[PDB]
């Protein structure tokens, strides 16, 4: 337990010796849980220092302890990460990724995960730098089992980090040249591999359809569906996310995903206990019934509209929004058999119910379910049926009272209904 | 199209911005 003063006369000695024991301190300070003095080891100078140690390959454990004392800096708010760069780390770590020495090229890994993960910018520096290749080249073994649980979980990790951002998404080659390896990793046996693979494609997936298409090509939803079926939720989250963003895209990409099997799974996650898992699923549903007719239909064939009234009954208020969103999707798109069954199966009474809510978003999406509603029952000549349904489940008074709302959408809406069949 | 992406709701979200090594 060194001081900082101590440290920096350490450093500045001219013995390696001395400066292998300062920058030794240096590490185990800045590994200290309890406020590890980041800022007073950037204010004394120290980041050029701990640089230049990464590149004395004759002493490899000053190598080790400057790289570690810069990863925990790299790890901390993005000033810190910033200082880390802004003392040439980024080739001095690339540089690392070829060391003989396990531990060392590891410690490069995490810390260039670090410095990839504080933004878009500093990812797309780090791919400019030529991480990617050396990356990949620690790899490149035929069969994954063969390396160390730790260091590909480094690795795993850091490439997760160059997918991240979206605000520019990351390169189109850079992703190409790492797809790859990417699905190596989704296929392997390891639980935090998986986790934080799902999570990289996951990320690559949010975004324009073209991003989309470039990860479905490479055959991983039925692997995704798999995943999304497993037991630990850091797992099932990333991958629920990955299929979300894929029913976001092309109608084809949507069919990819109900070709696996995804369907299947989500009677659980419709009830699942955390309350995001709940919350993903419907959004995911909701994206599905804004697909095709036969989309609809296989929704409505994996039984999955009774769960779809259920988290419209009873769920967090943000699941009940996603609930409310894949009704309206459903009734605008669907037959009108389609919508028959939906009433059939009881989506009047917690729409009614759900108009009490004070959010005007979740309100105009009610009232458009119930217009779509209304125009199939107009097809079938039954709308007054529907309309005493409506009062019967206390909705004609909520309206009335919603045709004074703040919101003109809201009035509109309202209005038209009353005007029109009540 | 119905269909609506991530930032449409909530956040943009995810986890493990950055690790430290504390070992």
């Amino acid at each position: 337990n060194w001081s900082v003063e101590d440290i920096v006369k350490g450093i500045n000695s001219n013995n390696l010796e001395s400066q292998l024991q300062a920058t030794q301190a240096a590490r185990k300070l800045l590994s200290r849980e309890k406020q590890p003095p980041i800022d007073n080891i950037i204010r004394a100078g120290l980041i050029p220092k701990f640089v230049s140690f990464l590149g004395k390959t004759d002493c490899s454990p000053i190598q080790f302890e400057s790289a570690w004392a810069l990863t925990n800096i790299a790890s901390g708010t993005s000033e810190q990460t910033k200082a880390v760069v802004d003392g040439g780390a980024i080739p001095a770590f690339i540089s690392l990724l070829a060391s003989p020495h396990a531990h060392i090229s590891e410690q490069a890994v995490w810390a260039l995960g670090n410095i990839a993960g504080d933004g878009s910018a500093f990812r797309d520096l780090v791919i400019k730098h030529g991480a990617i290749d050396p990356l990949l080249a620690l790899l490149a073994v035929p069969d994954l089992s063969t390396l160390a649980c730790g260091y590909l979980r480094n690795l795993t990790w850091t490439l997760s980090n160059l997918c991240r951002n979206k605000n520019p998404a990351p390169p189109l080659d850079a992703v190409e040249q790492i797809l790859p390896t990417l699905v190596r990793l989704l296929h392997h046996n390891d639980p935090e591999v998986l986790a934080d693979s799902c999570w990289a494609i996951s990320y690559l997936t949010d975004g324009p359809n073209e991003r989309i298409e470039m990860v479905v090509k490479k055959g991983v939803v039925p692997q995704l569906v798999k995943l999304l079926g497993a037991t630990e939720l850091p797992i099932v989250t990333p991958a629920l996310r990955a299929i979300g963003n894929i029913v976001t895209g092309t109608d084809e990409q949507t069919q990819k995903v109900i070709d696996a099997g995804a369907l299947a799974v989500f009677p659980s996650l419709l009830t699942n206990p955390k309350t995001n898992i709940q919350k993903e699923a419907t959004w995911t549903m909701s994206n599905i019934t804004a697909g095709r007719q036969d989309q609809i239909q296989q929704v409505v064939n994996h039984g999955l509209v009774p769960f779809l009234v259920g988290v419209l009954s009873k769920a967090d208020f943000k699941t009940q929004k996603e609930a409310a969103w894949a009704i309206t999707n459903y009734t605008s798109g669907g037959t009108v058999e389609q919508i028959v069954y939906l009433v059939h199966c009881g989506i009047i009474e917690p729409l009614m119910n759900l108009l009490s809510a004070k959010d005007t978003k979740i309100i105009q999406v009610i009232l458009d379910a119930i217009s779509n509603i209304f125009q199939a029952a107009e097809k079938l000549g039954e709308t007054e049926k529907l309309s005493i349904m409506i009062e019967e489940c206390g909705g004609l008074d909520k309206i009335e009272a919603l045709q004074r709302h703040e919101n003109e959408s809201v009035y509109k809406a309202s209005l038209n209904l009353i005007e029109k069949y009540f | 199209d119905n269909k609506r992406k991530m930032d449409e709701t909530d956040a943009s979200s995810a986890v493990k911005v950055k690790r430290a090594v504390q070992k």
